[PDB]
C-alpha cells in the first residue's frame, strides 16, 4: 500500500498553510464577530442591577 | 474595504461560539487568594497576559482537523489526515509548540517541571530519564495516533468491500439476496463508526493538546507587594 | 421637558435591539446605534482580552463582574453629566458628581 | 423585517479565501522538482522524440479498465537494456 | 560507552536547580548566572549606540527630499505622514516644522484621529510650539473626542504638557473620552510614565475630576512600574504623588505606588522619603488603614 | 410575539426549516400571549391617548 | 441622518393641537426604521456560480483519478456506502431540535436579552 | 434644554434612510496592524512550531532521499538494474 | 432561468410533503418509521452495488474473489488469477468479438 | 460637471477577459502530451528514482552564466550507453 | 498609502516642469529641443549597455568577437572560443579565485 508520500515537506507545509489561515480568519473574522454578539447580552446581563439603580437614582421623574 | 455585514443569532456563528468557550472551560484560570478589586485587576491582566491563548489555538486544531476527517467521509474525496506527513506535522507542531512556550518564560527550569511531584529526592534521579523520552514520544503518537484511525479505516474498507463485491459477482447480482444482504449492513454500520471516529479524534488531538500544553500554562501571581490593611 | 431627548433615546434604542437581537438585527446597525460599545468590545478583542469575563466567572469575581458590564455602559450616561455638567458651569456651580468628595 | 435586506446580499465566499487556495496551489505546482510521474530530460533530447515514445503506458491507465492494469498508450517499444 | 558514562552524571547535577534546596547542599554562593544575565546586558547597552553625527547625514537627506520646494510642492500632500517618519529619524529643524505648520493649517479639520495622534508626536519631538496649529488640533479633537483612543489621547496630552497650555473645555473633553469613551482598563496597556504625565498636566490646572483620577489609578501596578528604568520611575512616582495630593484623592493602587518607593529606598533622598511618608499618612486616614510591606515567601 | 418573530426569520426560510415552527419545540405562556394581545392594541397612538 | 426622536419631538411641537391626534399615525410611520423591500428576483449570484463549477470541477477531477487508479471499481462503491449515510442523516436529525439546541449553546441566545427595565427609564 | 449636540456620535437611533455600512475592525483594515499587535505578541509560538516542523520534514526528506541516493548507486556499481519491472 | 427556480419548488414537495412511507401505508407493517429508513438505506446500497456492476459485467474483477465464479465461465479471462496474463486472453477474445 | 462622477468607478477589466485567459491557459496545460522538456515514465520507475537524477543540466540553466551553456545542475552521472 | 500619492505630484513636476534642457541652458549651443532628445536617447543607450556589460564583466561573450580582446587577457577562458572548453577553464580558475 501507500505508505511514503512523494514528500513529506510538502505534506507538512500544507497542514501548517492551513492551520494558520484558520487562525487568522478565526481571529480576524469569527472572534470580532462573535464577541460582539456575546459580549452586547453578557454585559447587559451582569449591569442590569446597577445600571437600573443609577438611572433611578439621576431621573427626577418619580 | 468594505467589509460584508452578518445577521446577529446565525447559526455558525452560535455554534463556533459555544466550541470557544467549551474548549476555553477546559483550562479554567486559578483563583487568587486575595479579592478581586480595582487593586488586583491590574495583575489579573498580568497574569492574562502570561497566560497561553490554548482556547484559541485548540479550537482552531479542532476545526481544521474536523473539518480534514470529514472530507475523507465525503464521496469522490480522501481525508488530507491520511497522508503520513500530513497528520504527522500537526502532532509535531503541537510538540514543538508547547516546547517553545516553556522554555520561553521559565528556560533553564523548564527541565525541571518534568521532575515527578511527591518523589522522594533520592530515588528521583532514575525516574526523570524515562519521563523525558515519553514527553518527546508525544511528538509522535500525537500524530501517528490520528494518521493510523484515517489510514487504517479507509484500508479496511477497502479489503472488506472487495471481499463483499466478490458474492454478488460469483452468485449473480438478482439470483440470491440474502448472503450480500448481511455483509451490507456490517459496511453499512462501519461507515456510520468511521463517522463518530472523525468526531472522536479530532476531539481527542484537541484536548490533549490543552492537557500537554496546559502543564507550563502555571505563573506564580505577582500579588500585591504593598497593602494597606483594615 | 429638559432632559426627555435623552431618556427617550436610550428607551428607543434599547426596545428595537431587544426586539431584533439574535433574530435579524444586522451587525451595521448595532455599530451605527452604540458605536462606543462596538469600541470597547472590539478593543478587549485587540488586546488579547476577548475572554476577560469568561475569566472573571473561573474565579468567581462577583463584583469585578458587575463593575466590568457596568463600565462598558458607562458611556450611556455621559450625555447627561455632559449637560448637567454645562448647566451648573454657565451659573458658575460645580457640579457634585465631579468633585472627589461629591 | 429585515428577512429582505438579507435576501439581497447573495452566497459570499470568506474574506481571504483567494490566499489559502492561491498557497494550496502553488505548493503544488513549484515544487522544484519533477512533477508526479516524469523525468526531466535535454532539450536536445526532446525535440527529436516523437509523442508516443515520450509517454509511459503507467501514465496512461484506462478510465474503466475491463483487466486490471489496461493501459491507454503502448510507449516506445525500445528499452535500454 | 564511555560517552554514556559520562552523560548521565552531567545530567544528574543539572537536576538539582528546580529545587527549594531539597538537598542538603545545592545553593552556591558564587552565583554564576549573575554572569550570564550581565553578559547578555553588556551587548544591548552596546547596540544603544545614538550615532549622533549621523544625525546630521540625516538632515541631509531631509533637506534634499522635501525641504527643496521645487521638486516638490511641500503644501500639496500629506504634512503628517512624512514630518511622522522625519522626526523618528531624528530631524529636529524649527525652520522645516514652521513650513510643515503652514503648509497643514488648512488642512487640520479633515484630518483623521489617526493621523492627528502622529502629527502632534512629531512636534513634541522637535518641541516646536505653533499656537495657531494647536488652536486649530484643540478643535479637532474637541468637535471628535468620541473618536479618540486612550493611547493617542496620551501622546497628544503629552505634547500639551511640554509646553503649558489648556482650554478648559478641552481638558474635560479629554476626561470624558478617558473616562467613559474608552475602556475602563486601557491604562493597563498605557504604562505608568504617560499617567504620571497626564495626571501632572491635569494637577497643574487645577481641574479636578474624580472620575477621570479613578480611572488613570487602574493603570498603576507593580507591573507597570517594574518596566520602567529606575531613574524614570524615580521621577514618575515623585511626580505622581504630588498630583494625587494636590487633589486630595488616595485609591487604593496608590499603595503600589509607594511600596515602589519603599522597596528600593537608596534611590530616593531625606526630603523625598519625608514627602512620601507625608502622602503615606494621608492616605491611610483617608483610607482607614495601615501601611505594612508585603514580602515574597 | 418571540416564537412567531423566530418563524419570519431567514433561518426558518432555509430549506432545513422551511416546515418547522418555533411553537413546536417551546410553546409560549399564556402570560407571553395576553401581552402580545395587548400590544397589538396599543400600536394606535390615539387610543393609548384615551386609555391612558 | 438625524435621530427620529428629535424628529419627532420637533413635529409634534410644531403641529397643531386639532390636528394631533390624526396626525400621529403618520409620524409614528415617518419614525418608523427603514425595512428595505424585496429586491429583483435574481437566480444565481456571481460569487455562487464560481462555487458551483469549481465543486464540480474538483468532484470530476477526483472521479476521474479515481475510475483510472487501481481497484477503481472499489472507489465507486465506496462513494456510495457514504453518500447513503448523508441521505440516512438528512431523514434522522431532528434539525428543529438541534437548531434549538446550538442557540442553547451560546449564553448570548440561550435566554432572552435581559437589560433595561422600562421604570427606570420613565421620562416623567 | 438638552439638544442632540451633546449625543452627536454617542447614542443614535436606528435608521430610517437606508443601511449603512458596516465598521471594519482594525484587524481586518490592514495586516500589518493584527500581525504587530496580535499574532507576533502572542502567536508567535505557533509560527515557531510549523517553521519547526517544515525544517525538520525537509532534513527527513533529505536523508529519506540519501537512503535511496546511497541504494541507487549500489546497484549501478552491482550492474543490475536498479529497478524490479513495471506493470505494463 | 425558470427551469431551476421550478426544480426548487419541487424537490421541497418531495422531500416534505411526498412520502411513500403514508403512501403506501406500510405502518401496518413496520413497527417504527425510524427503523423504515434503515430499511431503505440499505436497499439503496444493495441497488448501487448490483447497478455498478451490471453497468460493465464482462471484467476480470481486481479484488480477490475466494474459489468461486460468476457464471458458466469458470475459465474464461474473466476467471483468470493473474493479471497479466489475463490481458493476453482478453485481447484475443476482444478481437474477436 | 460629471467629471466626478467617472471618478468613482475605478479600473475595470474587459467584460470577458477572464474567458479569454482561461481558454489560453487551456491551451498551455492541457496539451495531451508531456510539458516542455520532459518524458513521462512508469510509476514504479518515479517512486525510487533520486530527484537528483530525475533532473537534467539543460532544463536548469543558471539565470547569469558567466560561460555560454554553464547548467545549474549535474543531472545523474549514468548513461544508457 | 500617502507615500504613492506623493510621487504621483512628484513625477507631473518632472515630466513636464523639470526641463534640464532649460535649467542647463543648451539653447545656447544646440540647433532644435527636438534634436536633443535625439542625443539623450542615444547617451541613455549607450550607458545602459556599458552599465549592463559593467554589472558582471569577467565573463565569456556568447557573441563571436572579430579577434578582439577585452584587456590584457587574450588567453584566459574569458578569451576562448569553443565554450566547452572554456567552462572547464573557468571552474579551475574560479575554484582558486
Amino acid at each position: 500500500m501507500k505508505l511514503l508520500p512523494e514528500s513529506l515537506q510538502q505534506e507538512a507545509a500544507t497542514a501548517a498553510v492551513v492551520a494558520s489561515w484558520v487562525l487568522w480568519h478565526l481571529d480576524t473574522q469569527l472572534l470580532p464577530t462573535i464577541m460582539r454578539e456575546h459580549k452586547l447580552h453578557a454585559c447587559w446581563a451582569a449591569a442590569a442591577k446597577r445600571y437600573n439603580e443609577k438611572l433611578f437614582k439621576l431621573n427626577p421623574s418619580y | 474595504s468594505s467589509v460584508r455585514d452578518v445577521k446577529t443569532g446565525s447559526l455558525p456563528t452560535n455554534f463556533l461560539t459555544g466550541v470557544y468557550r467549551f474548549w476555553r472551560s477546559q483550562n479554567p484560570a486559578e483563583k487568587p487568594h486575595d479579592p478581586v478589586n480595582d487593586r488586583l485587576l491590574p495583575a489579573v491582566v498580568d497574569a492574562s497576559d502570561k497566560r497561553a491563548s490554548i482556547g484559541t489555538w485548540a479550537t482552531t486544531f479542532f476545526c481544521t482537523i474536523i473539518s480534514c476527517n470529514l472530507l475523507g467521509l465525503m464521496p469522490f474525496n480522501e481525508a488530507p489526515t491520511s497522508g503520513l506527513g500530513f497528520a504527522t506535522g500537526l502532532g509535531v507542531s503541537v510538540w514543538a509548540t508547547a516546547t517553545i512556550l516553556g522554555l520561553s518564560k521559565t528556560g533553564f527550569k523548564f527541565p525541571g517541571h518534568f521532575i515527578p511531584g511527591g518523589t522522594p529526592w533520592p530515588m528521583a534521579f532514575i525516574f526523570v530519564p524515562l519521563e523525558t523520552i515519553s514527553y518527546t514520544f508525544r511528538a509522535v503518537s500525537l500524530g501517528v495516533r490520528l494518521w493510523v484511525n484515517m489510514l487504517a479505516g479507509h484500508t479496511l474498507l477497502h479489503i472488506l468491500t472487495g471481499m463483499a463485491l466478490a458474492l454478488p459477482f460469483s452468485l449473480g447480482f438478482f439470483s440470491m439476496v440474502p448472503a450480500t444482504f448481511g455483509v451490507c449492513c456490517l459496511l453499512s454500520a462501519l461507515v456510520g463508526l468511521e463517522y463518530l471516529v472523525a468526531v472522536l479524534q479530532s476531539g481527542v488531538f484537541s484536548i490533549l493538546s490543552t492537557v500537554y500544553v496546559g502543564e507550563f500554562n502555571h505563573d506564580k501571581f505577582i500579588g500585591p507587594a504593598a497593602k494597606i490593611v483594615k | 421637558e429638559e432632559e426627555e431627548l435623552w431618556l427617550l433615546t436610550l428607551t428607543q434604542q434599547f426596545k428595537h435591539i431587544q426586539k431584533h437581537f439574535g433574530i435579524d438585527l444586522p451587525h451595521s446597525v448595532v455599530a451605527h446605534m452604540d458605536p462606543l460599545l462596538i469600541k470597547k468590545i472590539d478593543w478587549e478583542t485587540t488586546n488579547a482580552l476577548e475572554d476577560f469575563d469568561i475569566t472573571l466567572d473561573d474565579m468567581g469575581a462577583e463584583d469585578a463582574k458587575e463593575q466590568w458590564g457596568a463600565e462598558n455602559l458607562s458611556h450611556h450616561f455621559l450625555p447627561l453629566i455632559r449637560y448637567r455638567r454645562d448647566l451648573a458651569r454657565k451659573n458658575g456651580d460645580r457640579y457634585g458628581p465631579d468633585l472627589v468628595n461629591g | 423585517s429585515y428577512s429582505a435586506y438579507f435576501a439581497k446580499a447573495g452566497f459570499q465566499f470568506p474574506a481571504g479565501l483567494s490566499a489559502l487556495v492561491a498557497g494550496i496551489v502553488a505548493l503544488n505546482v513549484c515544487t522544484g522538482r519533477p512533477t508526479k510521474g516524469t523525468k526531466e530530460i535535454s532539450n536536445a533530447e526532446y525535440n527529436a522524440t516523437p509523442i508516443g515514445y515520450l509517454q509511459s503506458p503507467d501514465q496512461h491507465p484506462t478510465a474503466f479498465p475491463k483487466v486490471p492494469g489496461m493501459k491507454d498508450v503502448h510507449g516506445s517499444p525500445h528499452h535500454h537494456h | 560507552a564511555m560517552t554514556r558514562q559520562f552523560s548521565a552524571p552531567g545530567s544528574h547535577e543539572h537536576h538539582e536547580t528546580p529545587l527549594s534546596k531539597v538537598m542538603p547542599t545545592v545553593v552556591s554562593i558564587p552565583r554564576k548566572v549573575a554572569c550570564l544575565a550581565l553578559g547578555a546586558t553588556k551587548k544591548v547597552v552596546c547596540g544603544l549606540a545614538s550615532s549622533g553625527p549621523s544625525q546630521n547625514l540625516v538632515s541631509t537627506f531631509a533637506n534634499k527630499v522635501i525641504v527643496e520646494e521645487n521638486l516638490v510642492n511641500v503644501a500639496e500632500i500629506d504634512v503628517p505622514f512624512w514630518s511622522y517618519w522625519l522626526s523618528s529619524a531624528g530631524f529636529t529643524s524649527k525652520d522645516a516644522f514652521v513650513k510643515f505648520a503652514e503648509a497643514v493649517k488648512p488642512k487640520v479639520a479633515a484630518l483623521s484621529t489617526s493621523d492627528i495622534t502622529n502629527l502632534t508626536v512629531a512636534f513634541k519631538r522637535a518641541n516646536y510650539y505653533d499656537k495657531d496649529l494647536f488652536t486649530g488640533i484643540e478643535a479637532n479633537v474637541s468637535a471628535n473626542f468620541t473618536k479618540f483612543e486612550t493611547e493617542q489621547l496620551l501622546q497628544i496630552v503629552a505634547t500639551f504638557d511640554a509646553f503649558n497650555h489648556s482650554s478648559v473645555a478641552f481638558l474635560d473633553d479629554v476626561a470624558d473620552s478617558i473616562t467613559y469613551c474608552n475602556h475602563y482598563l486601557a491604562p493597563v496597556r498605557a504604562g505608568a510614565d504617560e499617567l504620571a504625565t497626564l495626571l501632572t498636566y491635569y494637577a497643574k490646572n487645577g481641574h479636578e475630576r474624580a472620575d477621570l483620577l479613578a480611572t488613570v489609578a487602574r493603570g498603576f501596578s507593580e507591573v507597570s512600574l517594574g518596566k520602567l528604568s529606575a531613574a524614570q520611575r524615580k521621577d514618575t512616582v515623585l511626580s505622581a504623588l504630588k498630583a494625587f495630593q494636590t487633589f486630595g484623592f488616595y485609591p487604593e493602587s496608590i499603595e503600589a505606588v509607594i511600596g515602589a518607593a519603599l522597596v528600593s529606598p537608596a534611590e530616593y533622598s531625606a526630603e523625598e522619603l519625608k514627602e512620601v511618608e507625608a502622602v503615606k499618612v494621608a492616605a491611610e486616614n483617608a483610607l482607614g488603614g495601615e501601611f505594612v510591606l508585603i514580602q515574597e515567601g | 410575539t418571540f416564537a412567531q418573530r423566530l418563524n419570519s426569520s431567514p433561518a426558518f426560510s432555509s430549506f432545513l426549516l422551511k416546515r418547522e415552527k418555533a411553537e413546536s419545540e417551546v410553546p409560549p405562556s399564556e402570560l407571553e400571549l395576553e401581552a402580545a394581545q395587548k400590544a397589538a392594541e396599543l400600536e394606535d397612538p390615539e387610543v393609548a391617548l384615551r386609555t391612558l | 441622518e438625524g435621530n427620529s426622536v428629535a424628529g419627532i419631538i420637533k413635529s409634534v411641537n410644531e403641529t397643531s393641537g386639532a390636528n394631533l391626534l390624526s396626525s400621529l399615525k403618520t409620524i409614528k410611520a415617518q419614525a418608523a426604521p427603514i425595512y428595505p423591500a424585496a429586491a429583483s428576483s435574481t437566480g444565481y449570484s456571481t460569487q455562487a456560480k464560481i462555487a458551483l463549477f469549481g465543486a464540480l470541477s474538483w468532484i470530476l477531477y477526483r472521479a476521474d483519478g479515481q475510475s483510472k487508479a487501481h481497484e477503481w471499481i472499489v472507489d465507486l462503491n465506496l462513494n456510495v456506502l457514504q453518500a447513503a449515510w448523508l441521505i440516512s442523516f438528512s431523514s434522522l436529525i431532528p434539525f428543529r431540535a438541534v437548531y434549538f439546541a446550538f442557540r442553547g449553546m451560546a449564553p448570548a441566545t440561550a435566554s432572552t436579552l435581559n437589560g433595561l427595565k422600562t421604570f427606570s427609564s420613565i421620562s416623567l | 434644554v438638552l439638544g442632540e449636540v451633546y449625543l452627536k456620535d454617542i447614542l443614535r437611533t436606528p435608521p430610517t434612510g437606508a443601511i449603512p455600512a458596516n465598521v471594519p475592525h482594525p484587524f481586518q483594515t490592514s495586516f500589518y496592524t493584527y500581525a504587530t499587535k496580535k499574532l507576533i505578541p502572542r502567536h508567535w509560538y505557533l509560527l515557531g512550531g510549523f517553521t519547526f516542523t517544515i525544517t525538520l520534514y525537509g532534513i527527513l526528506d533529505g536523508l529519506r532521499d540519501s537512503g535511496k541516493k546511497k541504494a541507487y548507486d549500489e546497484a549501478i556499481h552491482a550492474g543490475k538494474t536498479p529497478y524490479t519491472a513495471g506493470g505494463h | 432561468m425558470a427551469v431551476t427556480s421550478f426544480l426548487g419548488k419541487a424537490f421541497e414537495k418531495y422531500f416534505y410533503d411526498f412520502s411513500a412511507y403514508e403512501q403506501f401505508g406500510l405502518n401496518r407493517f413496520l413497527s417504527s418509521k425510524g427503523q423504515y429508513v434503515a430499511l431503505r438505506h440499505v436497499g439503496f446500497v444493495m441497488v448501487g452495488v448490483n447497478v455498478l456492476l451490471a453497468a460493465n459485467f464482462p471484467f476480470n474483477p481486481p479484488f480477490p474473489t475466494i474459489g468461486m465464479c460468476p457464471a458458466g465461465w469458470e475459465g474464461t479471462w474473466v476467471c483468470q488469477a493473474d493479471k497479466a496474463k489475463a490481458l493476453e486472453m482478453y485481447k484475443e477474445w476482444k478481437k474477436s468479438n
